[PDB]
């Protein structure tokens, strides 16, 4: 017997004493060691509801990421509520590890083995475990990066697909590198690159299913209708450099449509900027001009963050933009087969 | 895209009793919202997820419904509560269902008024027929010169239900040049209304 | 408490663009979405989109699409640093066009979704037309003869919106009717005030209606009496 229930979570990971990059040091100092046997525990004629939209181990998670960017990302400057703060903005060095979220005594977590789970509604195929799997905090908009994939399916997940105001996280279930490079020798100038014959088919596959959801409407896509850099280019880290790629190229009707010449190689043009609008909402950070050389990290693309277009319409497609913004959503996508339940 | 239905379009209560308002949406499954609008008020939000009431309203009002067939009661009528209700579904709504004031029926008393010399001076002819303190709303005035019916040259106003004797009041303004107004000799405003045992007519001779 | 206070009701000419305001305090501005919804007259209201203010982004109605932008600037005030305003630009306005436009907000409770609208703003009035600011005249609606008569006046061809009406400076009110203004073919407004009195008055009561349109600067005093 048990209850759904919140309580405080701690975590665990395998970050190293030694390590001087940022997760690590947070980790060290939060969490606590790895378990070698994790127990896992299929339970039998058991059927549970899940909620991945009112899951308080998100809020948990964002709290922490939050933490671990306020101790380790500081600007050379911080422009907030029309105040000015001034610091030490050395350069760093960062690359997001694993961390497992864990169930003190009394509680345990259930897990959604089902494999095509939306993430809401009952799951028939369910197991305790202490811990979640190790989840890398990587923030980004637009697109999620080195997250896991859908097991069978693609997946489409929303907490209210004909609420035109929740995101849209699909889930793919095949990934896609995207290379992001700065070269050495505009020092703020970069570019993604990505192959288009690989995208271009799982693209095809992700208006395949929107269809499925959407009453075999024409599924299209469009840029962001406004707001800021962050949101309407696709935003990242990479080794401690804030990225903004134009994904313009990423969603062109004309490739998923069956054309020709859409196959090979998609650059995404990118730019490092040193003035950012801080995702943990809390205003304008300035950082230092980018690190010389190569700056250069290659991500699996495992989600899309959309919005569909609302309106008093009855046209015979949807509209679906690149976008979210919401952090937490991050979060979401990886903890979605997770509650936490009291045991009595 | 969902469509709202709201019925019925007027709902004629008195203080103290239970209305009963209804919204079909096109699209069943999703919950409900109801705003109320008193004449010339901010919308105020009463119900949202079909039946929570929102901040600060009253017990009275109770939203329930499920698949398509949504409903808002409001028991022990108040003063405060005729006003116009308007149903939501996301970016959705029904175009607003008015709850009167019921009282006995009454008919109007009827005037008629001629066109100043001032604005004859000017080229134009306004005459107005005013339909004083009635119950219900509902009137038709047809306005007759030399027992000619006149249409799409007349503009009706009706006035915002009494707060306090429940009766309206309506202006029809027939508009003529004065080239047309003196062409003629009688004018005539006929009135129908449900508190007359027949139609009442007022008229006035041009110049006499 | 949370607080919506939009800009001020305009007059628009076809072509034109407006942009309205909306100043948003009592809360955390960056945890809200702001929608922005119209009121049409005869038509029932329209939701125009939606902005989210941590990273300004935003979402408008298909059918508005090319015409609608939103925005917002957060305060720069740091003893007050968590109000903000939402702005939305209209553009490409027609006389259809002329609403009321309010800036609206969820509830912040549990159960509260995005479009159950917990919080208004004041609204905005638009008036889109082409017609040129002008005062009315004042026309009598004179009394025809125990029994009770009506008089009147007829308040004609004006533009904006509103035209005030009194009657004896306000020292008569029991039984005056001013009318809801009318729009006549000629792009100007048109109304009527009237009031009943005791036929025995007729002869020993004076009455004057006074006019005010301030958009012009235009005061009316029109004596009414018996024809
Ligand atoms: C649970 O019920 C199923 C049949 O519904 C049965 O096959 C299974 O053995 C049961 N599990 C136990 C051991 O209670
Ligand atoms: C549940 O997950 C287990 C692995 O944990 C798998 O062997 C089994 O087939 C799954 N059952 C269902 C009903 O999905
Ligand atoms: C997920 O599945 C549940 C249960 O079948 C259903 O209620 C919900 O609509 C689904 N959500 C999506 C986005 O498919
Ligand atoms: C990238 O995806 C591959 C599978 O396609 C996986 O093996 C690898 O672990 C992923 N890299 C990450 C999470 O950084
Ligand atoms: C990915 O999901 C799609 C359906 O959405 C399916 O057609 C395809 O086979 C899947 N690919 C795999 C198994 O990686
Ligand atoms: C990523 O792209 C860079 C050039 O921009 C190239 O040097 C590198 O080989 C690529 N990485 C992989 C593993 O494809
Ligand atoms: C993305 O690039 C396209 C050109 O392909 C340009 O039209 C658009 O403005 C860019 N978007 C942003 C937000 O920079
Ligand atoms: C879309 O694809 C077509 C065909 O490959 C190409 O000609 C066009 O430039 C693309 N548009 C972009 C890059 O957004
Ligand atoms: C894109 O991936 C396909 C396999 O999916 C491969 O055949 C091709 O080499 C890649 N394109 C380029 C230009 O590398
Ligand atoms: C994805 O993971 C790889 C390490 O496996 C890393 O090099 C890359 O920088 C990661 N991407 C992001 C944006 O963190
Ligand atoms: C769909 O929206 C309704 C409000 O219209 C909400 O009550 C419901 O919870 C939403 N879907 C689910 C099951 O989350």
């Amino acid at each position: 017997v048990w209850k759904d229930a919140d309580t405080t979570l701690f975590c665990a990971s395998d970050a190293k004493a030694h390590e001087t990059e940022v997760h690590n040091v947070w980790a060290t100092h939060a969490c606590v060691p790895t378990d070698p046997n994790p127990q896992e525990i299929h339970l039998e004629n058991v059927t549970e509801n899940f909620n991945m939209w009112k899951n308080n181990m998100v809020e948990q998670m964002q709290e922490d990421v939050i933490s671990l960017w306020d101790q380790s990302l500081q600007p050379c400057v911080k422009l907030t509520g029309g105040s000015v703060i001034k610091q030490a903005c050395p350069k760093i060095s960062f690359d997001p590890i694993p961390i497992h979220y864990c169930t003190p005594a009394g509680y345990v977590i259930l897990k959604c083995n089902d494999k095509n789970f939306n993430g809401t509604g009952p799951c028939k195929n369910v197991s305790s475990v202490q811990c979640t799997h190790g989840i890398k905090p990587v923030v980004s908009t637009q697109l999620l990066l080195n997250g896991s994939l859908a097991e069978e399916e693609i997946i489409i997940r929303s907490e209210n697909l004909t609420n035109n105001a929740k995101t849209i996280i699909v889930h793919l279930n095949k990934s896609v590198e995207i290379n992001c490079t700065r070269p050495s020798n505009d020092i703020r100038k970069a570019y993604c690159e990505i192959n288009g014959t690989k995208w271009n088919k799982v693209l095809k596959q992700v208006t395949e299913k929107l269809k499925e959801h959407f009453n075999n409407k024409t599924i299209i896509f469009q840029p962001p209708s406004g707001g800021d850099l962050e949101i309407t280019m696709h935003h990242f880290n990479c080794r401690g450099e804030f990225f903004y790629c134009n994904t313009t190229q990423l969603f062109n009707n004309t490739c998923i449509g069956n054309m020709k010449g859409c196959n090979g190689t998609i650059t995404l043009p990118c730019k490092i900027k040193q003035i950012i609008n801080m995702w943990q909402g809390t205003g304008q950070a300035m950082y230092a001009p980018p690190i010389d050389g190569k700056i250069n990290c290659v991500s699996n693309i495992t989600g899309i963050l959309l919005t569909r277009d609302g309106g008093a319409n009855n046209t015979s497609n949807e509209t679906f933009r690149p976008g979210g913004g919401n952090i937490k959503d991050n979060w979401r996508s990886e903890l979605y087969k997770y509650k936490v339940v009291q045991i009595e | 895209e969902i469509v709202l239905t709201q019925s019925p379009g007027i709902l004629s209560l008195s203080p103290g009793e239970t209305a009963t308002l209804f919204c079909k949406a096109s699209q069943g499954g999703n919950a409900m919202t109801w705003y109320q609008k008193r004449r010339g008020q901010v919308p105020r939000l009463l119900i949202y997820d079909t039946s929570r009431r929102a901040s600060g309203v009253p017990d009275r009002f109770v939203g329930s419904g499920s698949g398509t067939d949504f409903f808002l009661t409001i028991n022990k009528l108040d003063r405060e509560d005729f006003a116009v209700y308007y149903c939501q579904q996301f970016e959705f709504f029904g175009l607003g269902s008015e709850l009167e004031v019921h009282r006995t029926v009454a008919a109007p008393s009827v005037f008629i008024f001629p066109p100043s010399d001032e604005q004859l001076k000017s080229g134009t002819a306004s005459v107005v027929c005013l339909l004083n303190n009635f119950y219900p709303r509902e009137a038709k005035v047809q306005w007759k010169v030399d027992n000619a019916l006149q249409s799409g040259n007349s503009q009706e106003s009706v006035t915002e239900q009494d707060s306090k004797d429940s009766t309206y009041s309506l202006s029809s303004t027939l508009t003529l040049s004065k080239a047309d107004y003196e062409k003629h000799k009688v004018y005539a405003c006929e009135v129908t209304h449900q508190g007359l045992s027949s139609p009442v007519t007022k008229s006035f001779n041009r110049g006499e | 408490q949370v607080q919506l206070v939009q800009s001020g009701a305009v007059i628009k000419t076809p072509g034109s663009s407006v942009k309205i305001s909306c100043r948003a305090s009592g809360y955390n501005f960056r945890d809200y979405s702001i929608h922005w919804v119209r009121l049409i007259p005869d038509k029932g209201f329209e939701w125009i989109g939606w902005i989210k203010p941590l990273w300004g982004a935003v979402s408008y109605a298909r059918q508005l699409q090319g015409r609608v932008s939103m925005t917002r600037q957060l305060s720069q005030d740091p003893d007050d640093p968590d109000w903000g305003v939402a702005y939305m630009e209209f553009s490409g306005l027609t006389p259809a066009d002329t609403a009321e436009y309010f800036c609206v907000r969820r509830g912040s409770c549990d159960y509260c979704g995005d479009f159950p609208w917990q919080y208004w703003c004041q609204g905005t009035v638009v008036v889109v037309s082409s017609a040129s600011t002008k005062g009315p005249s004042v026309f009598p609606l004179a009394p025809s003869s125990g029994g009770t008569a009506a008089l009147g006046c007829l308040v004609k061809d004006y533009f904006p919106e509103p035209v005030t009406v009194s009657w004896n400076s306000g020292a008569l009110t029991s039984g005056v009717h001013t009318f809801p203004a009318v729009l006549q073919s000629s792009g100007l407004y048109s109304l009527s005030s009237v009031v009943t009195v005791p036929s025995s008055s007729l002869g020993t009561q004076t009455y004057i209606c006074n006019v005010n349109h301030k958009p012009s600067n235009t005061k009316v005093d029109k004596k009414v009496e018996p024809k």
